[PDB]
C-alpha cells in the first residue's frame, strides 16, 4: 500500500542526528549500530562488516561487497537497496532495521522498477499481485504503445529525441490576428551569441519578417555578422511568430530577446534512452449475444452488513439499474425491502429489456439504500453504499455465474439513490459491505458480435426528400449547447434525416442522444454511420468522451479525431479534462489512454503534465490502480525524464513532510520558532539536494537552481502555506525572469483553483484570436496530491489592499498607478488596466467566482489586474441559502472607475468607460459564442469529486450567465441589467 | 376544464425543478410548463417513461395545440385530459404510456402551512437557523469521518509493513538456528562454553527484539479494531443526519420561495 505520512520512519517526521538501526547478518547474528541519520548505505555496510568482527559466526560471512541491504518501507515493501550511494533517512524505513543480503535476479529491472514505484507513489510489485485478468492484459498490451514511441524517438538522429525533450511551443496557426499584426512594421529581434573564450554574448538586433521559419531568422544573423531565460527551443520550421513566446512578445511589447547556440551543444547533453521490455511481459464455443431470446434479469444474493442505526431506519434494499452512460436503459428496478440485520434477499430482478438491445456499454448500477417513513406520508431513502459493474468485460463476454462486489461510500453531497458516474468494480477496501450477485448462464460463453454482424443488421433495417426549413431547424439544433432542451418530437426529427445529418458534421452529438440506445436496430444503424462520419473539430470532439458517450466506436471516432486535428498546444490546453474522461472509460485497455499515452510519451511537456494529473490523483482508490498500471507505463518509455520526475517527487515530499510538521507538532508554536526550524532543516544537507537544482512542476521548462532561502518564508494561513524562491540558473537569467517564486500548499484543495486558472487562459485566447486584447493572468496552478498544490507566483504585484495603505482614499489606487507608471507609460498602465478589468468583470461573472474583495484582486507595476484564489465557482451558494440569483463577483468600485477614467470626475460619462464596456459586451459574446466548449470543459471534470461540479444541474449556472436560451441581444441586455444592478446604474 | 387552474400546470419551473419533482416516479408521472424559451406562447408536457424524463413541446398555432401537424386541441387542457385517458402510442410508438400520474401544485404547497407573509417570514428564520446548526453539525461530522477514514487506511498500511517487519526477524531466528545447531557442537566439545553463551545471548537478543515488535503491532491492532468501530458509528451518524438535512433544506427552500411568489415582481 502506498505511503501513508512523508517522514522519515513510521511515526517520526524526522530521525534524531544519531540513530540504533539494528543490523541482521546472514549467519544469524543482530548488531545494533550507531548510525548518522544522512549517512550513505555504503558507509553503513562497511561500519556493520568492521563491528561484525566481535560477534559469534563471524568467519560465514563472506566479503562486503559481496551483499547489500534489505529492509521495510513505509509502504510495507520488501525493498531491496541496489543504490547504496542512498542516505539512511531517505529510505522511507518503516522502522530502523536493516537486512543484509546476497543480492539475486535481474539487478537492473529491480532499479529500474524502484525508480518508477518511487515516482507513483507505490510499489509496482503490487500490480503482480493483481490476479485480475484484465490488470495484466493491460501491463502487457501497453507496452504497444511504449515501444512505438522510443522508436519514433529515436528515429530520425539526435533531432527526433530533441523534438521529445525540448517540444516547440507554438500556437495551433501561423495566421495572425489582425490586432496583434498591426503591431508590427509591415520584428525587432535581439539574439545574444555565446563567443568562446569568455562566452559572453554580444547583442545582435534584427529587423526580420514574422513568418520567416527559424533557419531564415539565423540566416539573417549571419547576413548581419533558444528562448533567453528557460529552456524552449525552436527546432522545428513553424513560423516564427506562431512560437507562444514571439506571439506573446508581439502583443505585449517587448524584445523578443533570444538566443543562439550550436546544435551539437545540446545534442550531446541529450542522453539516449531505451524502453526495456519487462519481466512481466513474458509470462502467462460461444453464442451471440442477438441469439438469446429472453430478457435481462439479474439475482440479488445478499449482503455483508451496512452501518445504520436500526432505531432511526425502518428497512434497506438494493436499488438497481441499467444505465448507457447517464441514462437509464430501462425502469429502475428495486428488491424486497428487508431488515438492516438480515441483509439477505435472493430474488431474480427482471428488467424491461430485451438482451440482444443490451448496447455494447450496457451498466449495472446499483446501491444499497435505507428507507425509512417516520413523518408524514413521504418516507426518506438515502445511499448507503454503491456500486457499478460492466455487463460486459474487456473481452466483449457478457457476464455470467456469481460475482461478489465490495460497495463504495457514498462521494460527498450526491443525494441520488444511484451513482451512475462513479467508476466500475469492486472496492479493493474489503472491510466494506460485499454485495453478491449471479448472473445467468446461456449454455456457453456470450459474446458481443462482431463488426461485419453489426453492419448486417443495419443494412437490412435501412432497406432529396428534404425541405428548405427542415435543413435550417437542422443547423439551429446543431448550433445548441449541450445541455441545452432536445425535445422527443425533434429526436424524431433528427432520426429520420440522420443520413442528411452528414452534410453538418457537427449536429452528431445531438444526433447520437436522439438514438434509442435499448434498441439494437437503431444502435447498429447508428454504428455504420459513424463508421464514415466526416471528422469535426476536436472541441466538438471532445464531448464525445464525457459520460454522456459510452460507446466504443462513438469514444473512437472521437479519439480518431484527435488523431488527426488536435494540435499539440490543444492537447496541452485541454489535458486536465482528457485526463479525467479516462475515468469514464469502461476499461483499462481503451483507444483513448493509448492516444494520451503514445502522445505523452513523444511530447515531453505533454508528458510532465500527464505525469502530475494522474500522480495527483493515486490517493484517490476509485482510480489508483488506472493511474497507477498507466503511470507505470509512462515511467518505463519517458526515458531520462523519469529521474527529473524523480527529482520533483523527492522535492515534494520534503515539503510536504516540512508543512505536516508545521501543522502538526508545531502547530502551536510562535511564527518566530517556526522559521528558526524551517531555516535549520532547509540548510541540511539532505534537504538541499533534494530541493535544488530541479525544474518547475509549474512549468518543466523552468529550471528551480539554487534556493533563495533569504526569501522564503511561511505564510501566515492555518495550512502555513511556503512562499519558495529559486534562482534561474539559465545563463541568462536577466532576459526572461531571475529569481523564480512558487507558494507550496499542502492543506487545502487547489483543483478548483487549477481548473479556474484553466478556463480563465482559454477565455483569453478566444478574445485574442478574435480581435480581443483582453489580457488576463492565469499563472500556474497545479494539484500534486491529495490537497497538495503549487502556485505560481506573479512578481511585482500586490493586493489592493496593500496599495490602499503604502488611511487612504478613492484615489489612492489611480494615483498609485500614475507613481508606478509616471509619464508616457501613464497611457499605457491605464490601456492594461482598463483591457485586464474588462476580462475578469466578464470572466468572473460567467463563472460565478466567490465574492472579490481588496485581498482577492491584485495589480501588477504596469497596471494589470487580475484576481487570485478562485476556491468557489458556479452557484455555490445555492445549497447554503436557496436564493436563486446570479452573482457580480466583481464590482467595479468607485476605486476601478477612476483608474479607467484617467482620473475624471463622475466616471460613468467619460469616453473611456464607454469603451470599457464595448470591450466587456465583445467579451461577453464572444465567449457565448464558444458556450459548448465550456459546457463541455465542465462536462468533462462531473466525476472528478469536486464539489460545486458534481451533477449537470451544477453546469447549468453558466447557462443562466451567458443566458443561452435567448437570443444574442437578448442576452446582451441580461449582461447589461446585470451590470447594472450591481454598480447601481451607470451600464446603459 | 378551466385554464392556468390546472395542477399539473406550473409557470417559470426550471427543467432541473421538473427533474426533481419528476425523480424516480414510476411511467406516467408528468407535469405541464412554460417553454424554457421563455416565449410564453409555447409549453411543454414532461413525461416519465422508462426512467427517463421526456420532453413533448406543445406547439400552439391559430387557436389550435397539439404534438405535431394537424395540431387540432383548443385549449392545452384538452390536450392533456385527451391523453390523460388515451395512450401516447398513437401519437408516437415507443411510448405506450398515458398521463396517468401528476405532479400537483397542491401538494406542493402543502410544506408552508403559513397564512400571514410575517409568519412565513418568521418562519422561514427558524428553517433557516435550523439549517445552518443542521449543516455545521453535517461538516464537522464529515470531516471526522474522512480523517478516522484516512488514519484506518494508515494504521492498516502500518500494520502490512509489521507483518513484513516480523516475518524478516523471524527468518533470522530460523536462520541462526540453522547456522548453530553444528556450531554449538563444534564449541561443545572444544570447551568453548562462554561462545556458546555469546550465541545464546544474541539469540535472546533477537526473541526479545521480536517480542516487542509482536507486541507493537499488537497495540496498533487493537487501536484499528478501536478506531473501525468509530467509524461505523459515524458513518451510522451520517446516514442519520443526511436524509433530515436534505428535507430540512427543501422546507427551507420552499418557504424562500413562497415569500418572493408573494412579494412584489418584475
Ligand atoms: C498578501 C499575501 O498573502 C497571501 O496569501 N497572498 C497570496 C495568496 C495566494 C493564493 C491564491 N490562491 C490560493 N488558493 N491560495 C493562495 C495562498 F494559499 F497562497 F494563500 N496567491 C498569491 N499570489 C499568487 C499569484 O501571484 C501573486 C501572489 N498571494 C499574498 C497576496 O499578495
Amino acid at each position: 500500500p502506498p505511503r501513508p505520512s512523508s517522514g522519515e520512519l513510521w511515526g517520526i517526521h524526522l530521525m534524531p542526528p544519531r540513530i540504533l538501526v539494528e543490523c541482521l547478518l546472514p549467519n544469524g547474528m543482530i548488531v545494533t549500530l550507531e548510525c548518522l541519520r544522512e549517512a550513505t548505505l555504503i558507509t553503513i555496510k562497511h561500519e556493520l562488516f568492521k563491528e561484525a568482527r566481535k560477534y559469534p559466526l563471524h568467519q560465514l560471512l563472506q566479503d562486503e561487497s559481496s551483499y547489500i541491504f534489505v529492509s521495510v518501507t513505509q509502504e510495507a515493501e520488501r525493498e531491496e537497496f541496489f543504490d547504496e550511494t542512498r542516505r539512511l533517512c531517505d529510505l522511507r524505513l518503516f522502522q530502523p532495521f536493516l537486512k543484509v543480503i546476497e543480492p539475486v535476479g535481474n539487478r537492473e529491472e529491480k532499479i529500474l522498477n524502484r525508480e518508477i514505484g518511487f515516482a507513483i507513489g507505490m510499489p509496482v510489485c503490487e500490480f503482480d499481485m493483481v490476479k485480475d485478468p484484465e490488470v495484466q492484459d493491460f501491463r502487457r498490451n501497453i507496452l504497444n504503445v511504449c515501444k512505438e514511441a522510443v522508436d519514433l524517438r529515436d528515429l530520425n538522429s539526435p533531432h527526433s529525441r530533441a523534438m521529445y525533450v525540448y517540444p516547440p511551443n507554438v500556437e495551433s496557426s501561423p495566421e495572425l490576428p489582425k490586432h496583434i499584426y498591426n503591431k508590427l512594421d509591415k520584428i525587432i529581434v535581439v539574439i545574444w551569441v555565446i563567443v568562446s573564450p569568455n562566452n559572453d554574448k554580444q547583442k545582435y538586433t534584427l529587423k526580420i519578417n514574422h513568418d520567416c521559419v527559424p533557419e531564415q531568422v539565423i540566416a539573417e544573423a549571419i547576413r548581419k555578422k533558444k528562448v533567453c531565460g528557460c529552456d524552449e527551443y525552436f527546432l522545428e520550421k513553424y513560423p516564427l511568430s506562431q512560437y507562444k513566446y514571439i506571439r506573446s512578445c508581439i502583443m505585449l511589447g517587448r524584445m523578443p530577446n533570444l538566443m543562439l547556440m550550436a546544435k551539437e551543444s545540446l545534442y550531446s547533453q541529450l542522453p539516449m534512452d531505451c524502453f526495456t521490455m519487462p519481466s512481466y511481459s513474458r509470462r502467462i464455443s460461444t453464442k451471440s449475444l442477438w441469439v438469446i431470446n429472453s430478457a435481462l434479469r439479474i439475482k440479488i444474493l445478499c449482503a455483508t452488513y451496512v452501518n445504520v442505526n436500526i432505531r432511526d431506519i425502518d428497512k434497506i434494499y438494493v436499488r438497481t439499474g441499467i444505465y448507457h452512460g447517464g441514462e437509464p436503459l430501462c425502469d429502475n428496478v428495486n428488491t424486497q425491502r428487508v431488515p438492516c440485520s438480515n441483509p439477505r434477499w435472493n430474488e431474480w430482478l427482471n428488467y424491461d429489456i430485451y438482451i440482444p438491445d443490451l448496447p455494447r456499454a450496457a451498466r449495472l448500477c446499483l446501491s444499497i439504500c435505507s428507507v425509512k417513513g417516520r413523518k408524514g406520508a413521504k418516507e426518506e431513502h438515502c445511499p448507503l453504499a454503491w456500486g457499478n459493474i460492466n455487463l460486459f468485460d474487456y473481452t466483449d463476454t457478457l457476464v455470467s455465474g456469481k460475482m461478489a462486489l465490495n460497495l463504495w461510500p457514498v462521494p460527498h453531497g450526491l443525494e441520488d439513490l444511484l451513482n451512475p458516474i462513479g467508476v466500475t468494480g469492486s472496492n479493493p477496501n474489503k472491510e466494506t459491505p460485499c454485495l453478491e450477485l449471479e448472473f445467468d448462464w446461456f449454455s456457453s460463453v456470450v459474446k458481443f458480435p462482431d463488426m461485419s454482424v453489426i453492419e448486417e443488421h443495419a443494412n437490412w433495417s435501412v432497406s432529396n426528400e428534404l425541405r428548405e426549413n427542415d435543413k435550417e431547424q437542422l443547423k439551429a439544433i446543431s448550433t445548441r449547447d449541450p445541455l441545452s432542451e432536445i425535445t422527443e418530437q425533434e429526436k424524431d426529427f433528427l432520426w429520420s434525416h440522420r443520413h442528411y445529418c452528414v452534410t453538418i458534421p457537427e449536429i452528431l452529438p445531438k444526433l447520437l442522444l436522439s438514438v434509442k440506445w435499448n434498441s439494437r436496430d437503431e444502435v447498429a444503424q447508428m454504428y455504420c454511420l459513424v463508421k464514415d462520419w466526416p471528422p469535426i473539430k476536436p472541441e466538438q470532439a471532445m464531448e464525445l468522451l464525457d459520460c454522456n458517450y459510452p460507446d466504443p466506436m462513438v469514444r473512437g471516432f472521437a479519439v480518431r479525431c484527435l488523431e488527426k486535428y488536435l494540435t499539440d498546444d490543444k492537447l496541452s490546453q485541454y489535458l486536465i479534462q482528457l485526463v479525467q474522461v479516462l475515468k469514464y472509460e469502461q476499461y483499462l485497455d481503451n483507444l483513448l489512454v493509448r492516444f494520451l499515452l503514445k502522445k505523452a510519451l513523444t511530447n515531453q511537456r505533454i508528458g510532465h503534465f500527464f505525469f502530475w494529473h494522474l500522480k495527483s490523483e493515486m490517493h484517490n482508490k476509485t482510480v489508483s490502480q488506472r493511474f497507477g498500471l498507466l503511470l507505470e507505463s509512462y515511467c518505463r518509455a519517458c526515458g531520462m525524464y523519469l529521474k527529473h520526475l524523480n527529482r520533483q517527487v523527492e522535492a515534494m515530499e520534503k515539503l510536504i513532510n516540512l508543512t505536516d510538521i508545521l501543522k502538526q507538532e508545531k502547530k502551536d508554536e510562535t511564527q518566530k520558532v517556526q522559521m528558526k526550524f524551517l531555516v535549520e532543516q532547509m540548510r541540511r544537507p539532505d534537504f538541499m539536494d533534494a530541493l535544488q537544482g530541479f525544474l518547475s512542476p509549474l512549468n518543466p521548462a523552468h529550471q528551480l537552481g539554487n534556493l533563495r532561502l533569504e526569501e522564503c518564508r511561511i505564510m501566515s494561513s492555518a495550512k502555513r502555506p511556503l512562499w519558495l524562491n529559486w534562482e534561474n540558473p539559465d545563463i541568462m537569467s536577466e532576459l526572461l525572469f531571475q529569481n523564480n517564486e512558487i507558494i507550496f500548499k499542502n492543506g487545502d484543495d487547489l483543483r478548483q483553483d487549477m481548473l479556474t486558472l484553466q478556463i480563465i487562459r482559454i477565455m483569453e485566447n478566444i478574445w485574442q484570436n478574435q480581435g480581443l486584447d483582453l489580457r488576463m493572468l492565469p499563472y500556474g496552478c497545479l494539484s500534486i496530491g491529495d490537497c497538495v498544490g503549487l502556485i505560481e507566483v506573479v512578481r511585482n504585484s500586490h493586493t489592493i489592499m496593500q496599495i490602499q495603505c503604502k488611511q487612504f482614499n478613492s484615489h489612492t489606487l489611480h494615483q498609485w498607478l500614475k507613481d508606478k507608471n509616471k509619464g508616457e507609460i501613464y497611457d499605457a498602465a491605464i490601456d492594461l488596466f482598463t483591457r485586464s478589468c474588462a476580462g475578469y468583470c466578464v470572466a468572473t461573472f460567467i463563472l460565478g467566482i466567490g465574492d472579490r474583495h481588496n485581498s482577492n484582486i491584485m495589480v501588477k507595476d504596469d497596471g494589470q489586474l487580475f484576481h487570485i484564489d478562485f476556491g468557489h465557482f458556479l452557484d455555490h451558494k445555492k445549497k447554503k441559502f436557496g436564493y436563486k440569483r446570479e452573482r457580480v463577483p466583481f464590482v467595479l468600485t468607485q476605486d476601478f472607475l477612476i483608474v479607467i477614467s484617467k482620473g475624471a470626475q463622475e466616471c460613468t460619462k467619460t469616453r473611456e468607460f464607454e469603451r470599457f464596456q464595448e470591450m466587456c459586451y465583445k467579451a461577453y459574446l464572444a465567449i457565448r459564442q464558444h458556450a459548448n466548449l465550456f459546457i463541455n470543459l465542465f462536462s468533462m471534470m462531473l466525476g472528478s469529486g469536486m464539489p460545486e461540479l458534481q451533477s449537470f444541474d451544477d453546469i447549468a449556472y453558466i447557462r443562466k450567465t451567458l443566458a443561452l436560451d435567448k437570443t444574442e441581444q437578448e442576452a446582451l441586455e441580461y449582461f447589461m441589467k446585470q451590470m447594472n444592478d450591481a454598480h447601481h446604474g451607470g451600464w446603459t | 376544464m378551466s385554464l392556468q387552474d390546472a395542477e399539473w400546470y406550473w409557470g417559470d419551473i426550471s427543467r432541473e425543478e421538473v427533474n426533481e419533482k419528476l425523480r424516480d416516479t414510476a411511467d406516467g408521472t408528468f407535469l405541464v410548463r412554460d417553454a424554457s424559451t421563455k416565449m410564453h406562447g409555447d409549453y411543454t408536457l414532461t413525461l416519465r417513461k422508462g426512467g427517463n424524463n421526456k420532453l413533448i413541446k406543445i406547439f400552439h398555432r391559430d387557436g389550435k395545440y397539439g404534438f405535431s401537424d394537424p395540431l387540432t386541441f383548443s385549449s392545452v387542457v384538452e390536450l392533456i385530459n385527451h391523453y390523460r385517458n388515451e395512450s401516447l402510442a398513437q401519437y408516437n410508438p415507443k411510448l405506450d404510456v398515458k398521463l396517468l400520474y401528476p405532479v400537483s401544485k397542491y401538494q406542493q404547497d402543502q410544506v408552508v402551512k403559513e397564512d400571514n407573509i410575517e409568519a412565513v417570514g418568521k418562519k422561514l428564520h427558524e428553517y433557516n437557523t435550523q439549517f445552518q446548526e443542521k449543516s455545521r453539525e453535517y461538516d464537522r461530522l464529515y470531516e471526522e469521518y474522512t480523517r478516522t477514514s484516512q488514519e484506518i487506511q494508515m494504521k492498516r498500511t502500518a500494520i502490512e509493513a509489521f507483518n513484513e517487519t516480523i516475518k524478516i526477524f523471524e527468518e533470522q531466528c530460523q536462520t541462526q538456528e540453522r547456522y548453530s545447531k553444528e556450531y554449538i557442537e563444534k564449541f561443545k566439545r572444544e570447551g568453548n562454553e562462554k561462545e556458546i553463551q555469546r550465541i545464546m545471548h544474541n539469540y535472546d537478543k533477537l526473541k526479545s527484539r521480536i517480542s516487542e515488535i509482536i507486541d507493537s503491532r499488537r497495540r496498533l491492532e487493537e487501536d484499528l479494531k478501536k478506531q473501525a468501530a468509530e467509524y461505523r458509528e459515524i458513518d451510522k451518524r451520517m446516514n442519520s443526519i443526511k436524509p433530515d438535512l436534505i428535507q430540512l433544506r427543501k422546507t427551507r427552500d420552499q418557504y424562500l420561495m413562497w415569500l418572493t411568489q408573494k412579494g412584489v415582481r418584475q
